[PDB]
């Protein structure tokens, strides 16, 4: 019982890590998306 | 009186008219050497107007004398146009020989008023047991049938036009927008073994036209449509109208790629600004009136499995119920094939349907996504440890699972010719008995592939 | 070099060589030179107003927006299709205008309100301008007066007060129409006007909800703006205005109003095609820059004004009373995604919003409010004093009982505190659900409240709550009426109606049950 | 001559034709002939025309329609006339109270301090609040992030720091609401008054139902304004010290885009405007200490989609001092000001500027407290009985820490009873001191609650 | 030592030529056989503001919008 509690606080460490990791890369591709979006509207607004 | 052609840009041409005479829009011009016909989409000043062409655009020159007709695509119409296959113009192209009718219509026409609006909303039923429980049809509604890997979502449709024939003497309409030219000759040719192609009226755009082509089917089989609704036989009544459109994610991208030529910015992702216009204007004109009603049945395509991008978005704002077809369900061995928990429809109601539909269906839908809950435990530890309950609620789950399961008439071959159309009340009844459980010692294996509850009675008493 | 202008053409080129008198031929007629998606164009026309009403020959009416060097152009607000080029235009001197006054309540119009359900003309007796600006920030005054919607969960954890702008967020098909037809339903004895602004709709959803309000007896004090899906981008975009001024009307002279903006996403992809088709340059998701300021300056009309405002709006008429108006605008957000453009915008500019979340939606739990990100910035100074009372409980149950939902599928190894705060906070989540339709009066929910709060309901299944609290209702609305008559009336919460409630409480569970 | 006329309009954006010898500069004001409405001038595209941005609504304006102009940028009243009164973007009362009494006009558009008036040292602002002190510490002529939404106070905070500042410096201070919602502006304004907090105040307000040209110079009006206070002297030369409140920035930016993308200018990275560094340099560099006074500002700042690495606060970032962030579960538990004493942080914070004992003791109560954090999860899963004795005494002072980082504000006077404490530096100080000691492990924790120094927490023991 | 200073509240062209004037001035050193040391600070400001003032001659960007050439600055 003890070490099954130990291990599932570890478990909850880690769970808590991957998801400051994946906040980073989403926002990270978020802004990527959206400067794509900007950009191609620019392109196909000047080239009309 | 007329015009040259002063530009040609891909499929969008110029014509430069007298400054007393320059067509309205939505014109229809035939230029004089060739079959090709324009229809005017702007006007920019010195009697020039900017169109799209409706057939080849190879081998026009400039400075092409053009003629104008002063009104719209004009489209044949009447009892003569089923059985038929044609083209946007409505020209005939399954070489039987000219359509033998006078009756035209414009193919652009305002939508209805609110004033003539249906008094009420009434049930359509059809006979597949798990559309008619999980996902009511209404009579005059707007059906999606999403996603579905290859399988027989034609069966499906040829399935639901025989059903409304053989139960209804209604007419129904066709109208391939961008359709693979395979799938449509399988199509028709299904229809000519049933002896059902006395009934339909065919509209065909083959995706490899150009655009204006896969933009204009969809408003000809429309008209089409609403020519047969409006029509009062012998009392003074109009009928009851089935129209298919076997893309309409091809309506969408059809007026996308000619956006960017016309002088238009573009949008979100490359859509254009009128994206919602030209859905409106499409889609508002199937709705059920004081005279007949047009109910309609639309397979929409989702590109790359992501519904949030504005193509099936802003579909979703019409539709009142969403079939939506799986791999997974097809591949156990259950041919309709239609998921149960995701296809809904904004048809189950209370208050449409009566308290005993309603409540029935909520009971299977909680059951049945219990049980997909159940998943991972059943497969890790097994069934032996579940409680006492939940293992009911596994073995009445997979039983709805195989009732689910329907015979289809058409196929003919591997069935039995088996047409089963079972009335609503049947299925209420056998529902409500498997829920409660009258049926629960019955091995699951006699409630697949059969109708009513008398059949599976007697399958299992069989065996 | 750029490209032609829209007044280089061949015969107006002629006709300058010919003169230049007349000075644009008298400064109030134009001819039209370009037609496309709803946009003409129009050369001349030297007194044109920005925002000015102009009429065509074939009867119809646009209005100028662009006012360039050359040219002006100018959406049309009825349909298009049948202007041509070389047809004149005329300007009438005038700003768009809509009638307003108690003749529009019981009707459905337009954008521009003219009738459309077929009843005849509407006798109007005053007009109003379309484009009009708030009330200065010195006119306003504090929001301390409620707004009942009939949702337990609503009027309890999410108060929405006189003059507050909540908003209504959630995915498709996730309950916001009915919500807000729930919450014009409820006001049958608030005497509050109530205005319901559909934008970009099927018809026939507009009728079957204009017929189910004329079902319930809500249609005597409503007015209905349908602009559809099929009408013209200008009146979807214009369909708010016209029913804020509407509402206005009301709220100058000393009454109280409630006006729902539906689809306010609608009115801002119209405005941006509508923008996108007259080249202006655009930001991000192809949006103009002023959309905040498109949205904003509507929103913020919403308000409530000092008894000194309407005095000196009526000249001394209604010198006692103070008006104010109440906004519900609803936004549709792709897969919960609340961090886009248009509803970032909409989020800043309230006092609130409601979530509605698909997953509690699909999980029977209706209505889906998830009372997690909620919020009601007025506060306690929007609900009435028996309700302000009360409230605690339920919040307090609905914070413990989402801090350990997790222990919820156990049930096995759970001691005896926990077990206690689950079995109670499951019993209060299974209370809020409710049906459509249905909306329940201030006393109903404090007796519901009260019986949750003292553990009356400890005792009963999970299963059967709803009929508990349904006959407990019906209970007491049979027995003891002049109680429920005291607390409609009035609200109050003393020692005497809580030894009154709590005896019919224990009278009810002694006698017949659920 | 000066006279011009409109050619064009857009929306808000209206372009006047002048003759071309007399092209006003650019930020110039124009006044429209027959109406109320101020054009400021963007860009001279030539051959004398202008292209401007309107201060209102340009309903009813219509082409051909004569423009004067005025040869200077928008120009508002200061001096002690605008104490307590409520301003728009161009200086005009809108608090329905007269007209201003001053006399006394400046233009909003002026070069920041160069580098020779920098001043000589940077030292401290002294407040006493006994969390931001010892924490998280301000510095004159700073600029302090405000973290945290509306419900834990900081409307509040606001008030006891306008209170505290006037009081103790002789300071005044101005409000500048970029984008103000209306409903809000105004409980805010009769907060103020009720409580007379409001004499001291110049407030200005840019709501957010006028046009995005407003709601970017609001900002620049009110940094006037507190220049102005600044820069007069009494004897003695020795301007006075002043606040610029400057709630949530992101709408300064936001304005900031939006009128950059009217005037068509190609968007930057995730759509701001190109020039988002040097419209934020512009505004917070001219906030800063000269040798006769300094401004400091206390600006509330949101985060959107709660990226702090987009760039609106990643540009802000890099002005900042001190960040104040408040919290919802410490004023959940009735602590007030609801100040987050683990994750505000300060740059100010260190031996070479604050001393060597302050920064210790600062240290060692930010150690105290994250301890208390990392055991509290292992009292509830493990019971109180687990921890060794250590554990005991850190828990017990963690608590009585957190106990004493609560006072009673000035303001509240009026609704409680009880009068506010203004306790100094070298007073909390040897408060903590002696606490982070064990020389106080035999008072109890209810007499280290809404109290000031170290001797009324003996008094309030006494009297348990 | 030397000090070149482009503040925040410069224009954008003096942040884009302030580490080419501090290199001049330290080049000074290394053509006459003496040795010399620069630190640029904040470079990524100096590419700020060159795309600042590239976007605003309307040059289309590459990657994060800065401009064909930032590599070459
Ligand atoms: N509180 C409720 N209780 C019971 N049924 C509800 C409730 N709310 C909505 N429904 C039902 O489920 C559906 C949701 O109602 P509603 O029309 O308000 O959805 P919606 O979010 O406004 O959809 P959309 O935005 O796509 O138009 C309707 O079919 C309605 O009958
Ligand atoms: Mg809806």
């Amino acid at each position: 019982q003890s070490a099954r509690m130990v291990a599932m606080k570890a478990a909850t460490d880690n769970a808590g890590q991957l998801i400051k990791d994946l906040q980073l890369i989403y926002n990270k591709l978020r802004q990527a998306a959206i400067t794509q979006e900007i950009s191609e509207i620019v392109g196909g607004a000047a080239a009309v | 009186s007329s015009g040259r052609i002063i530009q040609i840009i891909g499929a969008v041409i110029d014509v430069e008219f007298e400054r007393t005479s320059v067509p309205k829009i939505y014109d229809a011009l035939q230029v004089d050497g060739t079959e090709t016909t324009l229809e005017v989409q702007q006007q920019l000043g010195d009697g020039v107007v900017r169109t799209i062409a409706m057939g080849s655009t190879e081998g026009l020159k400039r400075g092409l004398t053009v003629t104008s007709t002063n009104a719209p695509i004009s489209v044949p119409v009447g009892t003569a146009t089923l059985g038929r296959i044609m083209d946007v113009l409505g020209r005939p192209i399954d070489e039987a020989g000219p359509v033998a009718t006078e009756e035209r219509l414009p193919i652009h026409r305002q939508a209805p008023s609110y004033a003539e609006q249906a008094a009420s909303t009434d049930l359509l039923e059809t006979g597949i047991k798990v559309i008619d429980l999980l996902c009511p049809f209404a009579k005059g509604g707007k059906v999606g049938l999403f996603g579905g890997a290859g399988v027989g979502k034609t069966v499906n449709m040829m399935e639901l036009i025989n059903n409304i024939a053989k139960a209804h003497s209604g007419l129904s309409v066709f109208a391939g927008v961008g359709e693979r030219t395979r799938e449509g000759n399988d199509f028709y040719h299904e229809m000519k073994d049933s002896n059902v192609l006395d009934k339909v009226a065919m509209v065909y755009g083959q995706m490899n036209e150009p655009p204006g082509n896969r933009l204009r089917v969809a408003l000809t089989g429309l008209t089409m449509a609403e020519y047969f609704r409006d029509e009062k036989d012998e009392n003074g009544k109009g009928r009851d109208v089935l129209l298919f459109v076997d893309n309409i994610y091809r309506y969408t991208l059809a007026g996308t790629e000619v956006s960017a030529l016309l002088g238009r910015m573009p949008s979100a992702v490359g859509y254009q600004p009128t994206l919602a216009e030209e859905m409106g204007v499409l889609q508002e004109r199937i709705t059920s009136t004081k005279s007949g009603s047009i109910t309609s049945i639309q397979a929409v395509y989702v590109p790359a499995d992501d519904l949030t991008d504005p193509s099936p978005a802003t579909t979703f704002a019409h539709l009142d119920a969403t079939v939506v077809l799986s791999r997974d369900i097809a591949s156990s061995g259950i041919y309709p094939a239609i998921d149960p928990l995701d296809s809904t429809s904004r048809q189950l109601d209370p208050l449409v349907v009566g308290q005993e539909h309603y409540e029935i269906a909520r009971a299977v839908q909680n059951v049945l996504q219990r049980y997909k809950e159940l998943k991972d435990i059943i497969a890790i530890l097994g069934m032996d440890e579940l409680a006492e309950e939940d293992k009911l609620v596994v073995y009445r789950a997979r039983k709805i699972q195989r009732f689910f399961s329907q015979p289809f008439h058409v196929a003919e071959v591997f069935t039995g010719a088996p047409g089963k159309l079972v009335p609503l009340k049947e299925t209420i009844r056998g529902f409500k008995g498997l829920l409660a459980g009258e049926y629960d010692h019955i091995p699951e294996q006699a409630f697949y592939m059969v109708g009513g509850i008398d059949e599976v009675i007697a399958k299992a008493e069989k065996l | 070099m750029q490209q032609l202008n829209p007044s280089e053409i061949s015969a107006l080129i002629k006709q300058r060589i010919g003169d230049l008198d007349t000075s644009a031929t008298a400064k109030n007629e134009g001819t039209i030179v370009m037609v496309s998606d709803g946009i003409v164009r129009i050369h001349g026309l030297a007194d044109a107003m920005y925002g000015e009403m102009i009429e065509f020959d074939g009867g119809l009416f646009g209005m100028a927006l662009n006012l360039e060097q050359d040219s002006v152009g100018a959406v049309v607000l009825g349909n298009y299709l049948s202007l041509q080029e070389g047809q004149k235009a005329r300007c009438t001197g005038r700003v768009l205008e809509v009638p307003v006054g108690p003749e529009l309540l019981g009707r459905v119009v337009d954008a521009l309100g003219n009738p459309i359900d077929g009843k005849g003309p509407i006798d109007a007796k005053l007009t109003d301008a379309v484009e009009k600006v708030a009330p200065g920030v010195i006119w306003r005054q504090s929001v301390d007066q409620p707004v009942q919607t009939g949702y337990k969960s609503v009027d309890t954890m999410i108060p929405v007060g006189r003059g507050q702008r909540e908003l209504i967020i959630g995915d498709r098909q996730t309950g916001k129409t009915a919500m807000a037809i729930d919450a014009i339903i409820a006001q049958k004895n608030s005497g509050i006007k109530c205005v319901y602004v559909a934008i970009g709709q099927k018809q026939s959803t507009i009728a079957n909800v204009v017929r189910k309000l004329e079902e319930t007896g809500a249609m005597a004090y409503t007015t209905v703006v349908a602009a559809a899906a099929a009408d013209p981008a200008a009146m979807q975009y214009l369909a708010p205005y016209s029913g804020c001024t509407m509402g206005e009307y009301f709220r100058d002279r000393g009454e109280d109003a409630l006006i729902i903006y539906d689809d306010l996403s609608k009115q801002a992809v119209a405005y941006r095609q509508i923008s996108l088709l007259l080249r202006r340059p655009p930001g991000r998701e192809a949006y103009p820059g002023d959309v905040f300021y498109l949205h904003s300056r509507l929103l913020e009309r919403a308000s409530r004004v000092s008894a000194e405002y309407v005095e000196k709006f009526t000249n001394g008429a209604v010198t006692g009373k103070t008006g104010s108006l109440t906004a519900l605008p609803i936004i549709e957000t792709q897969a919960g995604d609340v961090s886009a453009f248009v509803p970032t915008n909409v989020i800043s500019i309230t006092d609130g919003q409601i979530f509605l979340e698909t997953s509690l939606f699909n999980a029977g739990i209706r209505p889906a409010v998830n009372a997690g990100i909620s919020v009601s910035r007025v506060g306690g100074s929007a609900q009435t004093k028996i309700i302000k009372k009360l409230s605690g409980g339920i919040r307090t149950a609905l914070a413990q009982y989402r801090e350990l939902a997790a222990f919820a599928q156990f049930a096995s190894d759970l001691d005896e505190a926990t077990r206690k705060q689950l079995e109670h906070g499951q019993r209060v989540t299974e209370l809020m659900k409710q049906k459509q339709y249905a909306p329940y009066s201030i006393a109903d929910q404090a007796v519901s409240v009260y019986a949750s709060n003292e553990g009356y309901m400890a005792d009963v299944e999970v299963k059967k709550i709803v009929d508990f609290d349904a006959a407990l209702i019906a209970y007491f609305r049979s027995e003891y009426a002049p109680l429920m008559k005291q607390i409609d009336e009035t609200g109050d919460y003393n020692k005497d109606i809580e030894a009154a409630i709590k005896a019919g409480i224990e009278s009810f569970k002694a006698t017949q049950t659920y």
